[PDB]
RNA sequence: CGCCACUUCAUGGAAAUAAAUCACUCACGAAUAG
């Protein structure tokens, strides 16, 4: 495993598109546990309950917790963008539909392993991106 | 020393969720989080704050900036296995025939929960059945399964060993000083302020605990009441008798603080609504506040008198209440918030329904705020001052109208939800004093300054001596 | 399969708890808001908890036997009952009803209960003198913690064994042979390969008459004393449950204020000078009886102050 | 990769103007590992990845980890400097801004073949640099 | 005495931190020259 600088600039572009990053390069301190709590539900638990646990609204939490999902899709559709016809053929490099819910995609795709490795490069970038910036 | 070995002594049963394992006993997660807030409490001087500085500068919090936790461990065993366990419901039932030894009864409770049980239904521990000689007088049977699985028990134990560990003495010495007016004070378990907590220690480090009922209850709370209950000789038998009549006694006492008694034949009024129809001779009842609108529409409600107005004499009133007006606020939400009320119908055949909500989702609970202490047999009625926060709060009620049918070929389903178009009195209909907006200027330690005075020939209704007031 | 989980007919606890308990059925959703709320998914969770809870183990269940020959004899204690807790952390939730919220640790191989050495490490470190670093944080917290630890393993060390004066220096050094293997000022001692202190993973070794594991409720009221409490649901070992605690432990020399090996300690014995007002020894057996006694005063696990994960002897 | 002098100049320099050495000659010894795990963490993690992490300064480390990353631009803007300039040369003899951190200087500027291996020298500099002085 | 329920179902914190970053030995040996 070794993050792309392309897969940080996605990242990077995706926190600032979903509202994440604030215009004077900060962000609140809870979306760091946020990832890595993602993170370890992903191993322990699997992409299935932890993308669900994450994609919730009605959570009383502290921030927007969304968000991360958000920023998730925005990675993945990205990777999905820069696929060769070589690669279309083996991955699927259809992009994720903005509406769609991630768990109703990742479940009506089956569960296969393409986007737990999408996923899991997507999470590292996104820890890596938020540790590029300050916490305020 | 690092550890206390503390010997406590049970006086009113427990209600457990927990109850299958044999081993069920106090649990630590209610003692530990309570008992740390009464130490800081305590070190104070009556201050949560202050309290919370001390431990902060002896160094005896887990953490200085976020809890109130104390650095201490927690463990609660049983010495001897042995449980009596009870059944806890809200009405009167024949008792069974067979019956194991540890099986006893509390029928008239405060504790109304897991009233089914005690119903026709196959999942009822004791199944009612129609008796042969007479077509009366219900009979009892008893289901092992039913009891086994049944939610929350009422379990009674013999004394049994709470330890505190720490490496920390002067918190141990101060826990060894507070410990006894904390379980003198505190109530553990479900429905614990009607009573079902009660527990005194006995002995601390293998010393005796001579620590006086009357002077821990006088010290850390507002209003302190005792009832010396008439022991009908016994005293020596039938522990099960004496939890009749004291849990009953509560039951008596409770109904008729914050609602009536329309039972055998006495009426004695609420004194919840007298306080309040008196002082300020403007709020008046929620339940009557209720009763009105359904009556403006043609639906006749069981009962030979009309709703109550005015303190006293016997007048009645199924009319306007004068041509000015009246004030309505959710009374009863002070003693117990409630959420659903039934009102039964003339005909059998279906009820109506009253439903609440805070009409923004903040009151969602709140606990009676009186607790009622048990300790060898006295009865003690104790309680602070209310929690603010409830008073002057908006709420939304839903009129509904349920309806059951007999069987045809399935069975019972009280299935109609035809939900009530009543007229609204309308939000703000007044000042913000109308229908909702629980009462302004309310006083629990006056409360029951006024509570317990009253009625004809001179005797107390709740027959309690005024120990602190 | 049903009850006395065995290697022939039983699913693996860990696989039921982690994996298999977030399957998706035909009819069962908690993707939607609606869907985690609802009483299908309840039902659902409230099947696959069953499942957890339906099993049990035999006192000559192979694979204890297995543990028991291949990490020596056990230190068998039971379990009282707040239950027992150990890897609450894990990530374990979706936000459903009737889901365990809390973590568990289950041997991945096995699937049996158990509690990592690392857990038994620490818990039995944390009440020694010297578990706490300098570091500069602690600065304030270190002197009081140190003396207290201090009176507590001196009570410990002469109520087990036949010594009856340690020092601090004594009492620093045993520590971190014990637990370091080494010397409380960095540099090594040419320890034997047997005389090294090794802490192996407790396990659940017999539910006499009962399932191993159970459901519990913690329902943290809110700082607002007025609004709804929330209702966790988790899984604990149940009470009365054996749970084995396999050691490889040693016998320590103390010479003067230093710890000694055994080769050491025999030219120590055999030269013209020597004080056995100097020399102190730990038996083996005697450090295994100072762990048991740590053991019954603090327990083990996670929530212990609030008192889960305390034992008695069996 | 042979010593280069200058460079050991370049580090000593640097070492000193971001406050990593006391008025006497001595350094936070945790600075040690930090130097020797950089290389590390550049080899085997990525490049990105590696600035990411020591540059942070939301961490839980027992000294200003970030002082690193500032001297190791301090010594590769030292390398820009005396770079032969002729149109054939394929070093960009540009200076990396001050404003600008290090970790977003690569992600702007996509040609790593340079930056790269000028990280990698200039980490072996200052490990090489950093045991003149007292390890205290 | 008769009847009867509705509620609530995870948040906050820690997300790696220090030690060792190569060490020792060989760094030419013989033959051919004189």
């Amino acid at each position: 495993m070794k993050i792309s600088k392309k897969q940080i600039e996605y990242a990077i572009e995706a926190l600032r598109a979903n509202n994440i990053i604030t215009n004077d390069n900060q962000y609140p301190k809870v979306f760091k546990g946020y990832i890595s709590s993602f993170g370890a539900a992903v191993i322990q638990s699997g992409l299935i309950p932890a993308i669900i646990f994450f994609e919730n609204e009605d959570n009383d939490a502290n921030a927007d917790r969304h968000k991360i999902i958000g920023v998730l899709k925005d990675i993945i559709n990205a990777m999905r963008q820069q696929y060769t016809v070589t690669d279309a053929t083996i991955l699927v490099s259809s992009q994720i539909p903005a509406n769609y819910s991630m768990a109703q995609y990742i479940i009506e795709h089956g569960n296969t392993d393409q986007l737990l490795k999408e996923i899991t490069e997507a999470a590292v970038a996104m820890k890596l991106a938020l540790r590029m910036y300050k916490s305020e | 020393m690092n550890q206390l070995t503390a010997i406590l002594k049970q006086h009113t049963p427990m209600i457990h969720f927990q109850h299958n394992e044999s081993g069920a006993t106090l649990r630590a997660s209610e003692v530990k989080p309570l008992l740390d807030k009464f130490i800081l409490t305590k070190l104070g001087n009556g201050d949560i704050r202050e309290g919370r500085l001390y431990a902060k500068k002896n160094n005896w919090l887990i953490d200085n900036e976020k809890n109130y936790a104390l650095n201490y461990k927690l463990s609660i065993s049983l010495q001897k296995k042995s449980r009596l366990e009870y059944l806890i419901t809200s009405s009167t039932f024949p008792l069974p025939t067979e019956r194991p030894s540890n099986f006893f009864t509390i029928q008239n409770s405060p504790y109304f929960a897991q009233e089914k049980c005690v119903g026709i239904n196959t999942n009822s521990t004791i199944i009612l059945k129609k008796s042969n000689s007479d077509p009366r007088k219900k009979e009892a049977e008893f289901k092992e399964k039913n009891w086994s699985q049944i939610d929350k028990k009422g379990l009674e134990w013999q004394d049994f060993t709470i330890k505190i560990f720490s490496l920390k003495g002067d918190l141990i010495n101060k826990i060894q000083t507070y410990l006894p007016a904390f379980f003198i004070c505190h109530n553990f378990g479900t429905r614990n302020n009607k009573g079902f907590g009660s527990f005194t220690v006995e002995y601390i480090n293998n010393q005796k605990n001579i620590c006086n009922v009357e002077d821990t209850l006088k010290e850390n709370f507002a209003f302190v009441y005792k009832k010396k209950i008439a022991l009908s000789r016994q005293s020596t038998l039938d522990f099960i008798y004496i939890y009749n009549q004291i849990f009953s006694t509560i039951k008596k006492d409770y109904q008729i603080l914050k609602s009536g008694y329309n039972f055998r034949n006495e009426y004695i009024k609420s004194l919840l609504f007298c306080y309040f129809v008196s002082k300020y001779p403007n709020y008046r009842w929620e339940k009557r506040k209720m009763k009105q609108l359904i009556k403006a529409r043609g639906y006749e409600l069981k009962g030979d008198h009309s709703p109550i107005s005015g303190i006293r004499e016997n007048d009645n009133s199924w009319n306007d209440p004068n041509p000015n007006g009246y004030n309505y606020a959710y009374i009863r939400a002070i003693l117990g918030l409630a959420e659903q009320y039934e009102f039964q119908l003339e005909t059998p055949y279906q009820k109506a329904i009253v439903k609440i909500k805070s009409a923004n989702n903040c009151i969602s609970r709140y606990k009676s705020p009186l607790l009622f202490k048990i300790i060898n047999n006295s009865i003690y009625l104790v309680g602070n001052e209310i929690n603010t926060e409830i008073l002057n709060k908006p709420f939304q009620y839903s009129y509904i109208e349920q309806t059951k049918n007999k069987n045809m070929r399935t069975g019972k389903s009280e299935i109609t939800e035809r939900t009530m178009h009543i007229n609204e009195i309308e939000m703000n209909y007044k000042n913000r004093i109308n229908y909702h907006y629980t009462p302004t200027s309310f006083s629990l330690i006056d409360f029951m300054q006024y509570a317990m005075s009253y009625k004809k020939n001179g005797k107390n209704i709740l027959n309690y001596i005024p120990l602190k007031q | 399969m049903p009850k006395n989980y065995t290697l022939q007919n039983a699913s693996n606890l860990g696989w039921l708890f982690y994996k298999d308990y977030y399957r998706q059925e035909p009819n069962v959703d908690f993707i939607s808001t609606q869907g985690k709320e609802s009483d299908t998914t309840a039902d659902f969770f409230r099947k696959t908890n069953q499942r957890i809870t339906a099993y049990q183990l035999n006192s000559e269940s192979p694979l204890v036997a297995a543990f028991n020959n291949h990490f020596g004899t056990p230190l068998q204690l039971k379990t009282i009952y707040p239950g027992l807790i150990t890897g609450s952390g894990l990530p374990h939730q979706t936000g459903s009803k009737g889901e365990f919220k809390l973590g568990f640790q289950f041997d991945y191989t096995t699937g049996l209960p158990y509690i990592p050495g690392s857990s038994i490490k620490g818990t039995l470190r944390s009440m020694f003198p010297f578990s706490l670093k300098d570091k500069g944080s602690t600065k304030r917290i270190l002197p009081e913690y140190r003396k207290e630890r201090m009176e507590y393993i001196r009570d410990l060390i002469i109520e087990v064994t036949n010594i009856n004066e340690i020092s601090d220096t004594e009492i620093q050094a045993l520590e971190y042979a014990i637990f370091t293997n080494s010397t409380p000022s960095g540099k090594t001692i040419e320890f034997s390969l047997e005389e090294k202190d090794v802490f192996y993973d407790a396990f659940v070794a017999d539910s006499k008459d009962g399932v191993m594991l159970s459901d519990d409720y913690i329902t943290p009221h809110g700082e607002n004393p007025l609004k709804d409490p929330k209702p966790i649901l988790f899984l604990k070992i149940r009470p009365d449950v054996t749970i084995n605690f396999y050691f490889k432990l040693c016998t320590t020399h103390l010479y003067k204020e230093k710890v000694c090996s055994s080769k050491q300690i025999e030219e120590i014995k055999k030269q013209n000078d020597f004080s056995s007002s100097d020399y102190k020894m730990i038996t083996a057996h005697q450090k295994r009886n100072l762990f048991e006694k740590i053991l019954l005063c603090i327990g083990i696990g996670a929530k212990t102050n609030i008192g889960y994960g305390q034992l008695k002897k069996l």
